[PDB]
């Protein structure tokens, strides 16, 4: 009795899988050093790029507390992430100074690798038209960062534009699975202001002001402006000391009702929405809102 | 009236058809896969008792020279002055004097000629790269009677796929994959056009831009139509060198044709590109006045499934030619035909033989092995995927004895009939050109690379190159059920 | 070709979906799997997920068949269900009788960390935690369990075995490629005759690599490498479902 | 199962010798070119001299110059057309580019005007 | 069952041996393996080895076939070989003359890393590090190629094939277990029919686990996990056999 899947004649790769190959190539071309290549029409050698200088954190080391903790990407991806960080902070025609990996996001079609960076020039905003929030602009509480989102680690690498109050606004209401491609309507209803792109970016901006941290007493905060400065005399705790959430603190400024870090008052009577005042900058982990109760 | 070249060769009734109102076209295309790099091929020189009988000098030159226009005219102006001498002895009259200016001033034509003769013999010897290995294959190939070429190579995927889809640094030029070729067929093209013919070879390109890039991606359709724009200026300085780019007249001269091969459709539509490169086909009138002169004569697209074909003509772009793979053992994309034939453009079929595997051998052979690699095939990865595709090799073994039956039918080679079979659904062909005392391979024809055994004679067959086919009612079934 | 999928394989193609174990649950895991293999008789244990917790220590899921026959055209598998807070030792998931099977789907929210944990619900009726978490686990068995068609034969006796000829799935990008588990050979039931959008399919040509996500159950992950032929699958994360999938897509 | 063994042995044999068989006939065929092309290379000097249309030679001339060639080995060896031929060019009776000039007209073939009947 | 050797599982099972490689060298295979293997026609390119240097930038090597016959009554694996300084880019590796691997045979100590270098000899003589570097290799390929015995099996068309309805090694703790690949499969010639003390052989039963140790060349490991059906081998160090072997027996 011959079984029903008995063989396949199938050709070594799939002729309609040219995008793979590249974003296997893009993959593979973050490691080593960049073989030298001969111009075409002679043997003269083409100069490589001149190298930006930039900074960021420790990828392998915290892809290690990842992996120990069980959480993450795998130490294979966390490696690719560290060479995707150091070409993206190596280019010349996108200047950064600071790099970090924010995480990934899954999608329906692919997937969104995000990197926070701050630029040595930051770029045009728009003015805020007449009778909406003015916008916060680049260097502020919600747009302090630029963000960059990729499909692949390394490939290209499109940068998000920044987040106005009402597309934070118009996020908190639906509630969407990520096609996996930037240009993709979210919602007809409710009504949203943007593509793909800036659903991601809103959902960037309110995952960051909820859920970066810090150890408590590392930084302290600015007597009158909204400024951390390293602490010096912080002494490490140790061991599961970092389990409790009350050893951890907010390091960004907290998200407002309004869809900004502050909220802005007209000038005179205003509406509980403008009078939102929010916690201290520092605020810790402990002190936050729990979810709602379930049946159980 | 039928094309004189293929009268006189082939005793071939075939009209002369024109793939663009200006450019012609040849039966058969011959897609150019380069033996070795360009750099290894434009360095070599073909300049090394009192008597070589075996120097180069005595043997090439004499038979690259005769098929040299000058020396024709040279030849046939020597007839005319012995006739008129003739008819002016015979006549001896008031007209012998008109007569002996005729023949004085075929005279002076004598000398011109005899002059450009002397030009030509000298422009032989003082450049290099002619009367090479692989010159001399080309121009055989274009006195066969495939004229038209094909840019080509080891492709996607069995190749460096670093030299696709990377990243190039900054400094480097805007030159894409199959550059070289473009850099060898210009060259060659530049030479035979000098010999002989202002126009007589034609030459179809081949964009690949790399869709996947950053610079593509991040940069949009200004990007792609700057980037289509560079390749444009890139290829027009390689056909034409930085001399005679442009007409004495002032006018560019436009490219024959470009191709364009895409390599994603849920990446990047092809819908910029393909305007832009309509407008640079399109000269733009200004009131009449001609402005902006054209620079590509046609647009032809390749691989397009017939959804995305049907797409690019509901949006306005003048598709001129798409090619196909459709073999005899191949028939996958039979949409395309039916759309082609639907809207009047011409298609080109590239496989046919699936890369000389239909050959002589390989008739009872054990399936060809990539490490220890064979040289009769032009890829052996290729190969290995079209027996795949086909089923395995076992039925390739079937298949390849049916049309060697075919074949001893008649008295063709086992590929002829492959062909011929592409020809007689409409399609052109697309052989690949050999190399190295292999030329004349891709017809079947064996032991060609001499002049000895040769004589002179193409290494193709007449009913090739035939209005009426060869294949009798039995054979198109047989090659119908082969499936 | 494969009998049994991996451990190993299976954390390694599923890390960069999120589904990862702690390295000295690894470890502990590949010393007692064999151990609780031997322990209970039987002949095939894979870890079958991982479920989280309110405290740290997550439930590691492992499922194990002695047997698995055909019945009223079902292909079913007589499975016992081990649960575990660290991969040392293992502890049992004793089924659930109907009544309190169909108490404990209204109990939501993510499980706490002690399985000695009573919900009560509405006079008040007591529940185990174990018992909600057997019933999850039951769910997503039924929901989700995926393999590849044509990978398991019928046999005399009717005994569904391993396919040793099984040549692969062509067309893994299509859901028509994949059926469920207690889908008999013969039928041609797969994925495709479930909802049109509940199951995502991303497929890597070049490495030959499929993933299948369930959009139902979103912490559900199946991998089939086609080069050499190896499916494997997992669930990392709470157990609950999503009800409103209509919105969402 | 002892004959299956003993038929698939045969069958490997059976495409191990179409193989070799096809390698050798391309070895005789490369070798059988090459006796030609030597052949070829060996006539010319005797077609060049004295078997071109366009004469590049009177037969007077060369029969003298072989006379005086014939003359000076014997004061001295056998002469040869190629011996001939380069001592004829030595002379500078004969130079490479009539040479050319008339294997070029030859190689036309029917439409050189030698065999034109005018 | 199997059909081709996994890397991850060779480093997982090869880990006690003292086989490794580093993170990104492990990395940069994982992505790079499959392009190499695609670049050309071969259906199988599997990590080889690993040789030490004595820069620092050790050579890594990889092996590849695409069918497997049998000719003049051996199992003939037409091979190609690359090597390569980083995980990323590889490089082809020519094969050497005779006289040229028996001059290779004369170099010891482990060749340094640089693959420019040229080593005199003697009339003298200059020998390219890559000849030296391949001469080894084959050495070492030639010598000691471990499969379990019966894993491949003739067929149709007279080619060596994996069997697919492999049994699994019966009483896999002993070398009649186990064959070199170059051995047909009909034949009874197995591990046991060359020295009497050039391989040792460990086994745990519980796990099912045999690791293979080749003493003539001291750094080639294989492994058989039973219970998967896998197997697998790995070579670390320089491509030097030691010659004083019976003292250290």
């Amino acid at each position: 009795s011959t079984p029903p899947a008995a063989n396949l004649s199938v050709p070594l790769v799939p002729a309609a899988s040219a995008a793979a190959a590249a974003a296997a190539v893009a993959k593979a071309s973050l490691f080593g050093d960049p073989e030298p290549v001969l111009d075409p029409e002679s043997g003269e050698p083409i100069d490589p790029d001149a190298p930006n200088e930039f900074e960021c954190e420790d990828v392998e080391g915290d892809g290690d507390l990842l992996d120990g903790l069980g959480v993450g990407l795998g130490r294979q991806e966390m490696y690719a992430a560290m060479l995707a960080v150091k070409r993206l902070g190596e280019d010349a025609k996108r200047g950064v100074s600071t790099v970090r990996f924010f995480g990934k996001f899954f999608g329906t079609q692919a997937d969104y690798y995000v990197f926070e960076t701050t630029l040595q020039s930051n770029p045009d905003m728009p003015e805020a038209p007449e009778g909406t929030i003015p916008l916060e602009p680049y260097g502020e509480g919600v747009n302090a960062y630029i963000y960059f989102v990729s499909n692949t680690l390394g490939g290209p690498l499109q940068q998000l534009p920044y987040v106005t109050p009402e597309q934070i606004k118009a996020s908190r209401l639906l509630r969407r699975y990520l096609t996996g491609r930037l240009d993709a309507p979210v919602s007809a209803f409710p009504a949203f202001p943007g593509n793909e792109a800036n659903y991601l970016r809103a959902l960037i901006a309110r995952i960051s002001a909820a859920t970066v941290c810090c150890p408590r007493g590392f930084f302290t905060a600015d007597d009158d402006s909204a400024e951390l400065s390293a602490n010096d005399e912080w002494v490490p705790l140790k061991g599961r000391e970092m389990a409790l959430p009350v050893n951890w603190s907010h390091r960004y400024a907290h998200l407002k009702g309004q869809g900004r870090t502050v909220t802005h008052k007209r000038d005179p009577f205003w509406t509980a929405e403008e009078m939102e005042a929010g916690p201290p900058p520092l605020a810790t982990l402990d002190t936050d809102a729990p979810l709602p109760a379930a049946t159980g | 009236a039928p094309d004189p070249v293929l009268n006189e060769l082939y005793g071939s009734e075939r009209p002369a058809v024109e793939l663009l109102p200006g450019v012609p076209l040849s039966p058969i295309v011959n897609s150019c896969w380069l033996p070795a790099d360009a750099k290894a091929m434009l360095a070599e020189s073909w300049i090394p008792p009192a008597f070589e009988a075996a120097a180069p000098e005595y043997n090439e030159l004499v038979r690259r020279l005769a098929k040299t226009a000058p020396f024709r005219k040279w030849n046939e102006l020597t007839i005319q002055a012995k006739q008129l001498e003739q008819e002016v002895a015979g006549l001896k009259g008031p007209d012998a004097e008109a007569k002996q200016a005729e023949l004085e001033n075929v005279k002076v034509q004598i000398a011109d000629a005899e002059a450009a003769v002397a030009e030509v013999k000298q422009s032989f010897s003082d450049d290099p790269l002619s009367l090479t290995g692989w010159m001399q294959a080309l121009t055989d190939l274009a006195d066969g009677g495939m004229t038209t070429f094909e840019v080509s190579g080891q492709g996607w995927p069995y190749c460096s796929l670093r030299q696709l889809f990377g990243e190039m640094p900054s400094a480097a030029p805007p030159a894409g994959f199959f550059d070289g070729v473009e850099r060898v067929l210009g060259t060659f093209k530049r030479r035979y056009e000098k010999e002989r013919g202002p126009g007589s070879v034609q030459l179809m390109l081949k964009l690949a831009p790399n869709v996947f890039s950053d610079a593509w991606s991040t940069g949009g359709a200004p990007a792609a139509v700057a980037a289509v724009e560079a390749y444009v200026e890139r290829a027009r300085a390689n056909v034409f060198g930085p001399d005679g780019g442009v007409t004495p007249e002032g006018v560019p001269e436009p490219l024959d044709l470009v191709q364009l091969v895409w390599w994603d459709f849920a990446a990047a539509d092809p819908l910029p590109v393909l305007k832009a490169l309509q407008r640079m086909a399109t000269d733009q009138l200004q009131v009449v006045s001609v402005s902006e002169p054209k620079k590509i004569r046609g647009i032809g697209l390749v691989d397009f499934p017939a959804d995305r074909l049907k797409a690019a003509i509901q949006a306005g772009v003048p598709i001129t030619c798409v090619q196909v793979e459709h073999s005899v053992l191949v028939r996958s994309a039979q949409p395309v035909l039916d759309l082609c034939a639907k809207y009047g453009i011409k298609v080109l079929a590239r496989g046919g033989t699936l890369g000389g595997l239909l050959s002589a051998k390989y008739l009872g052979a054990p399936p060809p092995d990539p490490v220890r690699g064979d040289a009769d095939l032009d890829s052996v990865p290729g190969c290995l995927d079209a027996v795949n595709n086909v089923g395995g090799w076992a039925r390739l073994q079937a298949a390849l004895a049916v049309i060697k039956g075919i074949a001893d039918k008649h008295g063709v080679k086992p590929e002829t009939v492959a062909l011929r079979w592409q020809i007689d659904a409409g399609c052109f062909p697309l052989v690949t050109t050999r190399w190295s005392s292999r030329v004349w391979r891709q017809f079947g024809y064996e032991g060609w690379s001499s002049f000895e055994v040769s004589g002179g004679r193409p290494g193709v067959d007449g009913p090739l190159f035939q209005v009426e086919s060869f294949l009798d009612v039995e054979d198109v079934r047989a090659l119908a059920g082969l499936a | 070709v494969q009998l049994e999928p991996n451990i190993t394989l299976v954390l390694k193609h599923l890390a960069s979906c999120g589904a990862v174990v702690s390295a000295e649950q690894q470890a502990a895991l590949d010393h007692s799997i064999p151990i609780k293999r031997i322990e209970a008789g039987l002949r095939s244990l894979t870890l079958w997920g991982r479920l989280t917790t309110l405290n740290g220590k997550d439930y590691l899921v492992a499922e194990g068949y002695n047997v698995a026959s055909s019945k009223e055209g079902a292909a079913v598998y007589e499975t016992k269900y081990f649960y575990s807070q660290d991969g040392a030792r293992w502890s049992d998931l004793q089924p659930v009788d109907s009544e309190t099977a169909t108490r404990c789907a209204r109990i939501k929210g993510m499980l706490s960390g002690d399985p000695a944990k009573n919900y009560e619900l509405e006079l008040v009726f007591q529940i185990p935690e174990l018992a909600v978490l057997r019933c999850r686990v039951d769910a997503i068995a039924t929901a989700t369990s995926v393999i590849p068609t044509d990978s398991t034969i019928l046999n005399a006796a009717s005994q569904v075995v391993p396919n040793r000829l099984f040549a692969g799935a062509a067309y893994p990008e299509k859901l028509e490629s994949y059926q469920h588990r207690f889908s008999l050979p013969g039928s041609g039931v797969t994925l495709s005759q479930d909802l049109r959008g509940t199951w995502a399919v991303q497929y890597d040509a070049f490495k030959g690599v499929a993933q299948v996500r369930s959009l139902l159950f979103p912490g559900y992950f199946f991998y089939y490498a086609a080069n050499e032929l190896t499916w494997g699958s997992l669930y990392v994360g709470d157990g609950l479902r999503n009800n409103d999938l209509i919105f969402m897509l | 199962l002892a004959a299956n063994r003993s038929t698939l042995a045969d069958k490997a044999a059976s495409t191990a010798a179409t193989v070799d068989a096809w390698a050798e006939r391309q070895a005789k065929m490369e070798a059988e070119l090459q006796g030609k092309e030597l052949e070829a290379v060996r006539r010319r000097p005797t077609f060049v001299l004295r078997e071109l249309k366009p004469a590049v030679a009177s037969a007077d001339a060369v029969e003298a110059a072989a006379a005086e060639l014939t003359a000076q080995a014997e004061e001295a060896k056998e002469v040869t057309d190629i011996d001939i031929l380069s001592y004829m060019m030595d002379k500078g009776a004969i130079t490479k580019d009539a040479i050319i000039q008339a294997l070029a007209v030859h190689a036309l073939g029917d439409k050189a005007y030698t065999n034109h009947p005018a």
